[PDB]
Order: structure tokens, then C-alpha cells, then sequence
DNA sequence: TGGAGTACTACCACTGTGTAAGACAGGCCAGATC
DNA sequence: GATCTGGCCTGTCTTACACAGTGGTAGTACTCCA
DNA sequence: CCAGTCTGTAGCACTGTGTAAGACAGGCCAGATC
DNA sequence: GATCTGGCCTGTCTTACACAGTGCTACAGACTGG
């Protein structure tokens, strides 16, 4: 029995397998027993040409805007004909991506066949179900920073690189009555990178928001222009309609900071939703309203620039509230869950290192004192929790910290029974309105602790600020301020935290790294191309099918 | 003429490829800051110092009356003569913003007050444009002008970005030459207007101009519709017959075929030109001198300081002119490693 | 189905990780399985039967100070080394074989084509079975910048050919000539050491174990059950494929560029200058050990050069017995080395200029590589690789580079000396030259002669008294050792140092990753790349 | 009682752990060094000059009439001191060769002509051994010893690879001590005579031994059979009666665990045992001094120099004496890249 | 009995463009005795 | 103060040391089918 | 219905690699001062 | 009027960790025959 070619080009690609060597092992199989087992080369590449970008035809109507009407174009320069004059800001950086909207419909049409079973399963008439349908988009964008690609004799920046990538997250339908929505496909895992599609890739750092806009721009107006129209796709058979919502959330707080103006990092303004101050953060911990909206910082910007009161430096900046430089993306922000606690883990430890030494009787400690609480802390988690010290607080150290079993371990040391109970109930709220933000969906897992979440975090903050109001003054960490004041009306704005953190990217570091490892054709102009057409390969749902695992 | 290697003892990394370089009152400000304005500076506008050979920055800070400027990488400068009402004055316009994209947005910059402690405010006001509004561009030329006696300002030249009918999020960023017309702005108000000569076959780009008593003449720049660098200067003499603003222009024989020239003015009217770039790839090395007067313009090839090999060799440069006959020359201080300080500089002064 | 050892093949000889081969055969299993594939543990022990340690034998009379169990495999190259601080430290990490089990397996796995020779050749395969005769190539080279470098150094042999000399009469039946030495193919590996390549102190104190077997296997008989009967065997060791430097090095020669050029002849530098053809090949491990001794206790009571001079350049006593031969392939580095050096200075003029500068030879190299890239399509490079060379040594390149020299004497002079070249360079490079090509080697004396003195002649500028040693291997031992010796070319370092890049990718696709591991597992799988059993399941008849 | 940090200026690729310093004559002379003898020197022995803490290594050159000596890697040494006739000698024997390997032979050094422009000549003999010859070993130690009224050696200790019968090649580099037999050596007839010990009931190795008017002192040292450091030092008496030279022993009651050290003699018969190792991994920090007496060793702990953290992070150290209370120690240098001078120096001294 | 479609094996672009040791020639210089 | 010479310097010369392996492209054997 | 037995998958030792939290420091303004 | 040091703010090194993969090993589950 045959082995299909698309099977066979899962197989190649999902291990890493150069050109070379599968056609190696094929002469060598095909040779060795009497039968073409598996497919040769030339006839798999021609097979893959189905799921890369630009082989099916679309429609959009209305047209889009300043965007070509082409649906056979594949991997271009990110460059977008930058012209090339010595004068002129240098086009040395490389970049290939995408055209958006052909990869959109190329990962669409790709995911097809779940979105037939769905309608399969929903039994909407499939001659009925034609143009209500809706996708919700995912787009992260990190920069790899510093990678190594083994074979350097002279530098040619090959450290650091932008991913640009987007991920379809959860398509419903909304024919014909009120029927506002009805999932037809949500995404399992929205978090991995086994489902996160690059579409821009670019050699250059994170930092200089130059180059970054430069080659960024092409992809913004994409994002714009592809908002109000519809998609019209060739899908089962039928001509069907595709509305778009682009959720724009995985990007880390520094990026989030550079694409929304907010002056970075550490400064006077910590949340990027609220307009609320440290101060403003510290005296109300709770009440807060998700205002920072793009329009709305926009037109701060227009505030700043034009400053229609002229008043002065400093007041000006206090009336903008944070925003001195013009964004250029709408970013939704949601809160992080990938740190998520790092931040809260952190202020736990200084809790119980400024709760087993005596803060609240002797009011300015010196550096002996605090070293030693630090010390004979670790000692008694050492001892009990069986944990030794570290220098930063790391993902799994944190969810060994703050567990009732350090916490009542550490109890033993503080004197003031008070302060005992007072800091248990403290973690006892903490660990029970803890798991609504970075499970899935709390709408479905634990209504429960989202329902109380309110209460909860009330008394929380409540606690903190009634004993512990000797440390939160005016001054307050920023994660403290986000898990307080936005997690039930973010969970409420969109249905969930966790799913939409940026942990797709995260992982696919590795994977560009990898690709860059074993494929790349090493011509520094080829390379991104070949990283590009390798790692979207990867990720189409199809081939991970045909990696059945059984 | 004479080179020397300073080094920036701090804040080397607000240096960008293209930048602006403003006197008036004295010291000299640095414009342009890469990236946004950050915490450290409120505003942008550094003051530049050469102290014992090392380049000091410190911040400037604005006066309440005044707006405050995105800090636009490649802008139209232009010197203000001092004079009623604020003497004296710089007219930004406009440059290109640390995003893609073009101001379309004079500015009137000036000094306010000082010290007192050797400090300076500055103020920036906006001067809206009605017209008839010169479109927006970058790598134009802006100058000011004095006809019979009213001064007035010419804008020429500067490429732009494809008119947003053909622009196409797959060549989103390929520039074009925007069309030859000189417009000419009135500060108060901006009533901007368009005009046009037959003798302005072709839209420039990078061309450094020069005015005086109401004449200008525009070296050679660069163009990209012909890849050509027509070395021929251009004359024109306008003034305002009131109310009308009569200009004429001429073909003049020889002009100098370097690109992104720095100008630093030694006496009434001349200026040493350092040079940014002759050839396409052979970048010009030498520095010349040009006069003028109503006999026109008279070039001379003064002796270039003898460039070191690491500036000589590199591809790329830039700068600006620190005034009084010196200037600041950088270049990409490309090698392993990256400090990140990745840009050398060399001071050039004339005698 | 897929036979096992098949399978085993395809996995190491396309480099792919259990994790890898392991996801491909869930994979293809799932889908329309009917299992193709085998899954990893049972590859795992399937190749216990080409790996050393598992075919029985024994040696008689027995070997010296060599254990006779035979089951022994990845052994630690420190050979137990005390660890105690006190002593010089038991730093470096090794891994190798013992020398007598990787024969046997290498035999034994050959069984196959030596039972083959046996039957083509018609001969009786019952009777005449106790007195095969093996012919084995070492060849042991460095290798730097594995990443500081680390400069590994490693250890490797081929059975070049196996011969039959029963049951006498005669002088022997070469049963079975390998085919194809220049390739790593068959080139299979024995001790893999992380030590530097020139410190003599920890390269001896881990290379004597295998010294001392191989010094004791010289002796006995091997006994081998193959093709059904308890068998017999004899070996004689050829130490050619070492480059210079460390022939040199294990030689007691002061490396490099002496006074005494010649690995094999005592003729001084200065003589070697008038002279280039006439020389005789003396120089034996044996009597450098004899004059070792005689530089050491000094018997006659001579001053320090004079005493040098007395033993011609040999102040340390050798170990490691090396046949007298030279490479084949650093010759051909050396002779392109030379010619390079040759046509930047005829691009400019020396015969004309006594002394050129620095800056002058600078841009004579880069005009002459500028004339060899707008023709005949040539790039720059740092160091000369074999490639580099062969192109380098043909017509066009001359036919494109003479054209800058302005003296078209010098010009005409310099093509028949490429000429020249070119009728004499396929002597050495062959396989086999008395059966490739008779005629070069026919000609080689008269066709060395007539290039010496042209040399002499139209470049005496340059060769008044120096000369690359190369040049005078080449140019006065070539016919001898071709004579003597059967080949040249056929026991080229080459099957060691192009296979070298095998142990750079085994560092990446194959690490575990500790030194301790590291080289045990690269080890295990760059021998598995190489028995001739897996190469066949790998063609599988073309 | 200090050190001082010295840099070897070049040569800093020629020395390896053990290695042997003789004083004799003044001037020191480094012997024993890594790879075999270069063209550089051929007899691969190095004068040593210290000057402005820089380490200076000047070649040698033997006499005519002398033999050639492989670079012995860790022998032992005897200071044979000026009697008649030919003052004044060192006894080298046996040593590991650099090619891996030990010799049993016995080289006797001395010093023959100078300068004349300060030039030193070497003489070095074989001599051959009449017995009884201990055989091949490494790490033992020898000493001169004057009794009634003719001098001998005593050689005793050291390691050995196995018996030539049980190395098996993986066993090769193993070692064993050599079987406890003393040897009592006469210069000239080379009539080595063995002699067992009816209370040293073991080998054992890196004993820095001593001798004082015809009365030896092995200082404990490392036995491998037991992995033990006995500290217990051995004293023993020697008688040359004609012709059976008479010895007898006796185990003192407490002495010094110390493994590979060096001696640096300060008075007529006052050293200093400086450092070497006391555990399988740690070193003897604190130094000692032992005085020779006829009532015996008299010991006592100096002050310590202060050591800096390169020199005590260290996993191993080494060194030998420059004599007149001075001596030099190494330290196994780290960094990024290979320096390659991989050794740190510090020069020591007393009083 | 021939056609073209298949598959294989052979090409090309491309990283960067210097090193690290050691022998010997010879210049010459400390420095020390003469 | 004169010599002069053994020892350091500097330069030049010789032997190694890396630079494969990876995708795309196209001739091109060569052969499945009617 | 049950146990061998075979297969799949998880766990272990390991150090090379990127990462970002934290140490710090120095540099400039505020504050106190000359 | 003109100068200087603590606070602190932020730009920089740096280094503890986890994370990546890999071969081996060990256990756990699933198939197949009596
Ligand atoms: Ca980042
Ligand atoms: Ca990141
Ligand atoms: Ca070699
Ligand atoms: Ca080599
Ligand atoms: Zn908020
Ligand atoms: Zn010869």
C-alpha cells in the first residue's frame, strides 16, 4: 500500500528532515523492497504548493483599499521596494513576509475541513450558512533577540529577528435571526505553537522603532483595510462570506508601551488601560475603569503635540495622561498570563521577608537587617518547603511559593499570631481567585471563583490596605494594580486571560531557531525565505493531521 | 581645514543617520533624536557641546505658549534672519516622523528666555499653512527670502510617497520625486501658494539651496526618475510685486554633483561644503567653498583635511555644521563589536 | 516489511536522532500500517553484531600484555589513569577501541566479500583457509575548531587489502583490493581523543596502549570463524596516512621547516638546492631509534651541532613506526601553495626587482585573484582546500593568468612548466599508476629532470637555497616509492581528513551532550557508518 | 615571609607541572619541559633569571665531552655537594621521559666552563649502575650522605607502571609504587646495592626526604596501596663499614602530611617546607619550617603569606626553590581565550 | 513498434577573505670584560 | 673608556588550520504507457 | 479468560543557550551650599 | 550671584535558571497466543 504525498510531506517537515536526506532514505527504501513507498521530491514539493500562501483564488467586496487585487503573489520582500538610494535611510534590512490576506485565506481554506465538521455538527443547512460567518484573530509580535546560528566567521547581525505572527482563534456563524453567535470552531490550545502562523519575519531588534514601523507599515494597513469589507472564499463548494475581529494581544507590556505612546517603563502611568497613577493605584486598589483606548490615545497624542492650553512641561503631560508619542497599531492589552504572578511572587517574597523581620514596629530597616530576614527565610523554606534560594523569581519557583504549605510553614516565625491568620487569609484569597486568569476559560472551568471574583479581590485589597498600609503608601507594583483592578472586566470585555497570552511565540523561538539550524540555504537573503516556508508548513492544521499519533 | 576624532563620552545612542543641526543664541542644539522622545528629554532638542573634545548633550526644556515637535528624522531646514517679531527664528517643515509617514506641518522655532543659570527655553509654534498647501515630503529646501522688502520663504524639491492611488501595500514605502513646483509661504499668515516654470523640467531631491537678497540658487541634488545628478545650478529671482509674487528662473551653467551636502557658513555669504555624496557608490571626499553675490555664484576647491582611513574607507557618512566654519562629520562605526556606540565622529573646521 | 539492518542504516546514515526516527515510524506506522519500519529498541540491539565486541577469536600464540577476553567494547582512553592530584592529572577525556576487536569486527563484517574473492577467483574454499595476509592503512590526524578550538585528535584505519598466500609455492593471491581507500567510506575509526594535537606529554600517554598492540599483533596469527572454518590471519601495518607535521612529530625530526627537509633521505636544505633528483630513501624507524641512542649517550664526544649533524636531525627518540612514504593529497596543497606563490610574483616582476615590499606582493595577490575571478570564474580563499588545488593545477587557469606577464619568455616558461606538471602530477594522485597509467610513470624520471633544471634555469632568483619539502618529495623519491612501495595516492591521508566532518556533524545531531558521553556515542555511530554491510543495504544494487 | 606576582614575558609556553630546578653555581637552571627539546636550545635545559619580577628563560649549551639529557619530567634530585674532586654535582635519576615513558638512567650534572661573556657550560654523564639496579621508577627521592668517611646515595621511593608481566594495555596507565627497597648507590664503582627494610613495611611516593651528616629523614608522604597520607616521619642511620654499608631505621612518632612539596633550604641546615597538598584535594596553605639537628627535626609553623583568591581557588599548584630562602610557585591559569601563557607565576620569599 | 513524463543526478549560491607554531638569517645591542 | 659577543628582535619561510550542506534548477538518463 | 511479551512513552544525566531580573553606578537635578 | 553632594533614575553588565534536545533506561500498557 502507497503512501499519500501529502503524508509524506507532514513527515518531512514536522521532523526537520533536510532535501538531501529524505531524498537519501527514499532511493534507499525505494531500492531496498520493491515499491515506492514513499514519494520522491519533485513530485512532494509540487504537492506542498496547496498550502502555502497563493494558490487559491478569493474575492473581497468591497474591494480593499490600497491593497492589490493579486491572489497569486507568495513570499515578498518586507521592504516594499524601499528605495535603495545611498542618501536616503539605508535598505539593508532584510524581512520576507506574507501578503495578509493571502495567507489569511490560504490558513482559512486550510482549516476548511474543521469548519465543515462543525457545520456538520451544528446541522446548519450547508445551502444556508453562507455569509454569516465570523473569525476572531489573534497577532503576536515579539523579537527573538540573540539567536546563534552556529556558523559565524563574520558578523552579519544573525542575532536578532522579529516574528511577526497571527493565529486564527475561534470562527462562529451569525445567520439568520438574533443568533448573535454560535461557535463553530474554537481552537483547542490557542497558546502553543503547534497553531501560530508567522506572517513577517525581519532581521533587525526590537528597539529601534525606525526600521520596525518601516517594515511594519505594509502589514498595519493590511490590518486596517481588511476590518469593514468581506471575504468571499470558494469553501465546500459553495461562495461564502467572511467578517473579520483582529484581537491584538500577545504582545509583551515593552511593546505594548512603544506601540501605544505610553512613556516606557517604570514610569508615573503603570497600567495600560487605566488612566490611574501610582498614587491613584495605591489609595483605590480595586474600582478601576478600562478607559486607554487607540482613538482615545490618538487624540491625547493630538493633545500633546498641538497643546491647544499651553500649559507647561510636566501639567501637560499630566492632562495627556501618558501619552507623548503617537501610536501607530490598536492593540488590545490585555493582561499578561504569562508572568502573571511573577510580579505578585516577588511582592509575596518581600511580604514575608518584611513579615518575619519586624517592619511594622520598626519603620525604616537598614541593609543587615533585610539581608538577614532574606536569609533565615530561605533557611526555613529550606528546611520545611524543602526550596532553596535563587536570585530571580522563575515561573516554577513562584508556583512553589505561593502554596498554603510554604506559607503556613513560614508562619512559625513571625511572633504576632494577628499577622499570622492576616497574612494566611491574604494567600487563601490569592491562591482561590489565582486560577481565573490562567486557566482557559473561566466561563466554562471555574465559574465559581469568577463569580466571587469581585468579593474576593475586594477583600483582598482590603486586607492589604487596612494592614498592610504601611507598605502600599502611595507606591504599588504594576501586576498588583492589573490582577486588582481589570481581571473581572477583562474576563467579562473577551472570555478569557490565558487564552491570549503571547505563549505562542514564546514556544516558536525554538522552532525559528531549529529552522535556522538544519534548513537554512545559508545565503542571508534565501534564509528567511526557506525559515518562513518551512514554519508555515509546520503549523497548517492539515499536516498535523496527517501526524495522527495513534 | 583640519579633522579630529571626538568621542561621545555619553548618550551615543541618540544618534541617528539623518539629523538637523540649529544655531541661534549661541550654542548649538541637535534635532532629530532616534526613537521617540524618551524620559530623559521631555522634548528631544538636545544641546550639543564639544567640551575638550568629547560631545556633551544635555536637555532643553519648553516654555508653556509653545507646542512641542515630533522629532522628524530628515527635515527642510531653514535659518530665520533676525528680525521683527521673534529675532530670530528656524522654520521647520517637515521631515518624516520616527513612523513612516510626513509631518505636512511648519514649525517656527525659537529661543524665549535665558538664562538663567545657563539655561535656554525655547518656544516652537505652529504656523498653519492655507493654500494652495505644499504637500507633504522630505529631503526638501526651505530659505528665506527678502523682496522690496517683505520677507517671504521658498520651498522646493524633497522626494514623497506614491499619491494614494497606486500606493500598494507591496511597494507601501517606494518613494517618488514630487512634482517641480517652488512654493512660496508668508509667515503671517501661512498663505502658502504654488507656481511653476517651464525651466523646472524636473523634480530634485537632497539639493542643498542657498538664498540671498532675494535670489536663490539650488546645487545639484539627486534624482530618481532619471538616476542622473544634473550638475547644473539653478537661479532664481523673484519678488513681490505687490500683490503679486513674481519669480523667474535660469539654467545656470556648472553646479556640483554631490548629494546630502553639509553647508557651514564662515562669513557674510559663504559656505565650505564638506560633501555627503558625489557617486551613487563612490561617495565625495573632497570640501569646497562657494560665494556668492549679485556677479552669482563662485565655487573654489579648498584643500580637504587629509581623512583618515576609517572614515575614508567606510561606506556611508553624515553630519551637520556646528556653525562658525566647523562641522560634525560621523560614520558607521561598523565592526565586532557594536559598543552599541556605532557611530564615529570627526570634527572638520575651516582655517 | 523492512529488514532490521536496513533500517539501521537509514537512520545513521542520514543523521537523525531517536526523537526524529522514532516520530517518523509512529508516523508511518498510523497511516496505512502494516508496520514498515522498526522501532527503536529493537535496532538498539540489532546492530550488537557490528559493533566491536561480539565476534569470538583468539591470537597464537597469545598477544603480550594484552588480555585475551574479547568481548570488550567502548573502553576509556585514559586506560585507568591514577587519578591522584599529586601525579600529572588524568585531565583529558577519551574513548576508543581495543585494536584487536576492531580488526576482528572489521574482518568479519568483510566476510561477506572475502568469501566472494574466494569464490570468483575459483579457489578452493574448504582447504586453504589458514593463511590469509592483511594489509592495513593507520592514519591519524588532527582536527581544530570542534567548538577556544578544543582540537580533537582522531584515530583511523582501513583494511586497504586482503590477500591469500596458501598454501605457498607462490608469493600471495590478492583475494581483495578495496576499491576505493581516497573516500571515508571505508575509513572506520579507533580512539577519539579531546587532546591537543602537538603536546607530545598526554597525545603519547594515550596513544601507547594502541602502540603497544599494535607493535604486539606484528607477531602472532589471528584465528577467525568466517565462511564456516575456524580461519587464520596475518597482518602487516603500513603507517602512511599521517600529514607531515606529525610524521615529523612521531618521527624525532625537529618539525618543520628544517634544515633537514626529507622524512626519508638526510640530504641537508642547501643541498637540496643544486641537487634535485638523485637521493636515496634510508631513513627507518629502526635506525632513527639507533641514532637517537647515538645522540643521547654521545660516544664520541662531539660539540652540539656537529653532533646533530652526525645523526642528521634526529634528537628524539620516535615511537610510532611510520612506513616511508609521503601523502598524497597535502602534496597536492603544497605543490598548489607553491604555484599560487609563484604566479603573484610573475603577475608582478622579481627578476627585474630584487626585493619587493609588502604592499606590492598585497596587490599582485589581489589583481592576480581578480584575473582568476573575471575568468575561469574563481573566488578568494584563506586556506587552500583539495578543490581549490585541482583547479588551480589545470591549463586555463595558466592560459588566464600568464596573460598579465609582460616577458612572454616567462610566460612560455611557466606553461611548459604547468606542462610538465600536468604529464607528472597523475603519478602520485592515482589509485593504482602501474595499471591507470604506465606511461607518466614511465616518464616520470626524464620528465622530473628536464622540470628540475627549468626550475633551476629560469628561476634561479628564487631557489638559491630554499625549497618546499614538497618540491623535493616530489621531485626525487616519487619514482622510488612508487617502486617499492606498489602505490601512492592509495594511501592518502585524505579517507582520514575529509571524513573528519563526519565527527563535526556527529557533534550536533548526535551529541548527548558531556565529553564523558560525547565521545562515546560519536564513536559508536562513525563506526556504524562504515562496515561495508551497511553500505550495501544502503545501494541495494544500484 | 611574602610574595610577589611575576609575568613570564615570553618562553610562557615551556613549562609543565613537574618539573625540576637545579641551584648550582649561582643562577638557577629550570630542567624537565613540555614536548621534547626544540631548536630554540637543543639540551632543553633553561637558565632562569629573575629580574623587575620578570621571569627571563636564556638557553644553555653542554660541554663537548658531556651527554645529552631527554627532559626528565618528575625525577628525583640529589644536590651532591663540592667534594673531591669534581664540585660541585646534581644527581638526576630516574624521571618520566616526555615521550611516555620512564628511565632508569642516572645523569650526573655539574658545570663545567664560563663565561666568558657570562655563558654557562653544562656537563652531563651517564653512569652506569652495577647491581642490584633499582629499576625504572618515578617520583622517588635520593640523597647524599657522608659516613666514615666516604659519600653514597640513598635513593628510595617513587611510583612504577605495573610489573612488565601484568600490564595489560588497559591497564597501561596505571601505576603502583615500587617495592620498598632502599638503594645505596656509589658514585664511582656505580655498584648499586639493594637493601630491604624490616619496619618499612610499604612504598611510597612524593616524600620530600632529607639528609643530614650520614642520618636521613623521609617526611611522610602518599602510599596508593591504602590511600593514605602517613604523617609519621622515618628516620635512619647508615654506617659505610668495609664493605657491607650497615643500615638501620626507626619510625619517628609524628611528622607532616604533605605530598609533593618544595624544600627551600635557609640555613646550613635549616628549610622551609613550603606547600603541596595535604588532602586528595585540598592544599596545605600554612608553610613549615623543620631544622636538622643530630638530636633531629625541629619543627615549627611560620606566618602564612597571605594568599591571594587566584592562587586559592586553584585545584593544583606547583613550584621549586631558588634557594637562599626563595622559590617559585605556579598556578593553572583560566580565561577566555587560551592566554596561552595558562600559568600564573608568584615568586615567594623568607625573611 | 515511439512519446514524453519521471526521477535522478548533476550542477549553482553561498558563507569569508587570517591564522597558529617553529627554524633560521640576520641586525643589532646590553653590558661586561677588557 | 673599546671591544665584542651571547642573546634578544625582527623578518622571512614552511608545515598545518578551516569551507559544507542546503535548497533550487535543469540537463538528462530513461522509461510507463498505446 | 490470562500472562508473556512486545511496543510506546515517560524519566534521568547532562551541559549548551537565551533570557531577563537584579546589582550598580554614575550622572544629573534638587537641595544645600559657597 | 555661582558651586557642590544626596537621591534617584535609568542605562548596563551579568549571571542563576529553565529550557533544549539526546541517548539510555525503565516502566507501563496493549496485543496475541493457549
Ligand atoms: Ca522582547
Ligand atoms: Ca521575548
Ligand atoms: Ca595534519
Ligand atoms: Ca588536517
Ligand atoms: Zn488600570
Ligand atoms: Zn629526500
Amino acid at each position: 500500500f502507497g503512501l499519500h504525498p501529502a503524508v509524506c510531506l507532514a513527515i518531512r517537515v514536522n521532523t526537520f528532515l533536510s532535501c538531501s536526506q529524505y531524498h537519501k532514505m527514499y532511493r534507499t527504501v525505494k531500492a531496498t523492497s520493491g515499491r515506492q513507498i514513499f514519494q520522491p521530491l519533485h513530485t512532494l514539493r509540487n504537492a506542498e504548493k496547496e498550502l502555502l500562501p497563493g494558490f487559491h483564488q478569493f474575492e473581497w467586496q468591497p474591494a480593499l483599499k490600497n491593497v492589490s487585487t493579486s491572489w497569486d503573489v507568495g513570499i515578498i520582500d518586507g521592504l516594499s521596494g524601499w528605495t535603495v538610494s545611498v542618501d536616503d535611510v539605508p535598505a539593508d534590512t532584510i524581512s520576507r513576509r506574507f501578503r495578509y490576506d493571502v495567507a489569511l485565506v490560504s490558513a482559512l481554506k486550510d482549516l476548511e475541513e474543521d469548519i465543515m465538521e462543525g457545520l456538520r455538527e451544528r446541522a446548519l443547512d450547508d445551502s444556508m450558512c453562507t455569509s454569516g460567518f465570523t473569525v476572531v484573530v489573534k497577532e503576536s509580535c515579539d523579537g527573538m533577540g540573540d539567536v546563534s546560528e552556529k556558523h559565524g566567521s563574520g558578523p552579519a547581525v544573525p542575532e536578532k529577528a522579529v516574528r511577526f505572527s497571527f493565529t486564527i482563534m475561534s470562527i462562529s456563524i451569525r445567520l439568520e435571526g438574533e443568533d448573535d453567535g454560535i461557535t463553530i470552531f474554537q481552537e483547542q490550545k490557542p497558546n502553543s505553537e503547534l497553531s501560530c502562523r508567522p506572517l513577517c519575519l525581519m532581521f533587525v531588534d526590537e528597539s529601534d522603532h525606525e526600521t520596525l514601523t518601516a517594515i511594519l507599515g505594509p502589514v498595519v494597513a493590511e490590518r486596517k483595510a481588511m476590518m469593514e469589507s468581506r471575504l468571499i472564499i470558494s469553501v465546500g463548494g459553495l461562495l461564502r462570506s467572511f467578517r473579520f475581529f483582529f484581537r491584538g494581544t500577545g504582545y509583551d507590556e515593552k511593546m505594548v508601551r512603544e506601540m501605544e505612546g505610553l512613556e516606557a517603563s517604570g514610569s508615573t502611568y503603570i497600567c495600560t488601560l487605566c488612566d490611574s497613577t501610582r498614587a491613584e493605584a495605591s489609595q483605590n486598589m480595586v474600582l478601576h475603569s478600562i478607559t486607554r483606548s487607540h482613538d482615545e490615545n490618538l487624540e491625547r497624542y493630538e493633545i500633546w503635540r498641538k497643546n491647544p492650553f499651553s500649559e507647561s512641561a510636566d501639567e501637560l503631560r499630566d492632562r495627556v495622561k501618558g501619552v507623548s508619542a503617537k501610536p501607530f497599531m490598536e492593540t488590545q492589552p490585555t493582561l499578561d498570563a504569562l508572568h502573571c504572578d511573577i510580579g505578585n511572587a516577588t511582592e509575596f517574597y518581600k511580604i514575608f521577608q518584611d513579615e518575619i523581620g519586624e517592619v511594622y514596629q520598626k519603620p525604616n530597616p537598614s541593609r543587615e537587617e533585610r539581608r538577614r530576614w532574606r536569609s533565615t527565610l530561605d533557611k526555613q523554606l529550606r528546611k520545611k518547603m524543602k526550596l532553596k534560594p535563587v536570585m530571580r523569581m522563575n515561573g516554577n519557583y513562584a508556583r512553589r511559593l505561593m502554596t498554603r504549605e510554604a506559607v503556613e510553614a513560614v508562619c512559625e516565625l513571625v511572633p504576632s499570631e494577628e499577622r499570622r491568620e492576616a497574612l494566611l487569609k491574604l494567600m487563601d484569597l490569592y491562591l482561590q481567585m489565582k486560577p481565573v486568569w490562567r486557566s482557559t476559560c473561566p466561563s466554562r472551568d471555574c465559574p465559581d471563583q469568577l463569580c466571587q471574583y469581585s468579593y474576593n479581590s475586594q477583600q483582598f485589597a482590603d486586607l492589604l490596605s487596612s494592614m498592610f498600609k504601611y507598605r502600599y503608601d502611595g507606591k504599588i507594583t504594576n501586576y498588583l494594580h492589573k490582577t486588582l483592578a481589570h481581571v473581572p472586566e477583562i474576563v467579562e470585555r473577551d472570555g478569557s486571560i490565558g487564552a491570549w497570552a503571547s505563549e505562542g511565540n514564546e514556544s516558536g523561538n525554538k522552532l525559528f531557531r531549529r529552522f535556522r539550524k538544519m534548513n537554512a540555504r545559508q545565503s542571508k537573503t534565501f534564509e528567511l525565505e526557506d525559515i518562513l516556508k518551512h514554519h508555515w508548513l509546520y503549523t497548517s492544521k492539515y499536516l498535523q493531521k496527517f501526524m495522527e499519533a495513534h | 581645514m583640519s579633522l579630529q576624532p571626538l568621542t561621545a563620552v555619553n548618550c551615543g545612542s541618540l544618534v541617528q543617520p539623518g539629523f538637523s543641526l540649529l544655531d541661534l543664541e549661541g550654542d548649538v542644539y541637535l534635532f532629530g533624536q532616534k526613537g521617540w522622545p524618551k524620559r530623559s528629554c521631555p522634548t528631544g532638542i538636545f544641546g550639543v557641546r564639544i567640551k575638550k573634545g568629547e560631545l556633551k548633550l544635555r536637555a532643553i526644556s519648553f516654555s508653556n505658549n509653545s507646542s512641542y515637535l515630533p522629532p522628524l528624522r530628515c527635515p527642510a531646514i531653514a535659518h530665520f534672519e533676525a528680525q521683527d517679531g521673534k529675532p530670530e527664528c528656524y522654520l521647520i517643515h517637515g521631515g518624516r516622523t520616527p513612523n513612516n509617514e510626513l509631518s505636512s506641518s511648519l514649525y517656527m522655532l525659537s529661543v524665549d528666555s535665558r538664562g538663567c543659570n545657563r539655561k535656554v527655553t525655547l518656544r516652537c509654534e505652529e504656523k498653519e499653512l492655507v493654500g494652495d498647501v505644499p504637500s507633504a515630503r522630505y529631503g526638501h529646501t526651505l530659505s528665506v527670502i527678502n523682496s522690496r522688502g517683505k520677507t517671504a520663504c521658498v520651498l522646493f524639491g524633497g522626494r514623497s510617497y506614491m499619491p494614494p492611488t497606486e500606493r500598494t501595500t507591496q511597494n507601501w514605502n517606494s518613494v517618488v520625486d514630487c512634482p517641480p513646483q517652488v512654493y512660496l509661504i508668508d509667515l503671517e499668515f501661512g498663505c502658502c501658494t504654488a507656481h511653476t516654470l517651464p525651466e523646472l523640467t524636473d523634480g530634485q531631491s537632497f539639493h542643498v539651496a542657498l538664498a540671498r537678497q532675494d535670489c536663490v540658487y539650488f546645487l545639484g541634488g539627486h534624482i530618481l526618475s532619471s538616476d542622473c545628478r544634473p550638475s547644473r545650478l539653478i537661479r532664481l529671482h523673484v519678488e513681490l510685486l505687490l500683490g503679486s509674487p513674481v519669480l523667474t528662473c535660469t539654467i545656470l551653467h556648472e553646479g556640483l554633483t554631490i548629494t546630502s551636502a553639509i553647508a557651514s557658513p564662515i562669513g557674510y555669504h559663504e559656505y565650505i561644503i564638506f560633501g555627503g555624496y558625489q557617486s551613487e557608490t563612490q561617495k565625495r571626499m573632497e570640501c569646497t567653498y562657494v560665494g556668492l553675490d549679485d556677479v552669482g555664484v563662485h565655487m573654489e576647491s579648498r584643500e580637504p583635511p587629509q581623512w583618515t582611513s576609517e572614515i575614508s574607507h567606510s561606506r556611508t557618512w553624515f553630519g551637520g555644521s556646528l556653525g562658525k566654519g566647523t562641522a560634525l562629520v560621523a560614520i558607521p562605526s561598523e565592526g565586532n563589536p557594536t559598543p552599541p556606540e556605532a557611530y564615529h565622529f570627526y570634527q572638520v573646521s575651516f582655517q
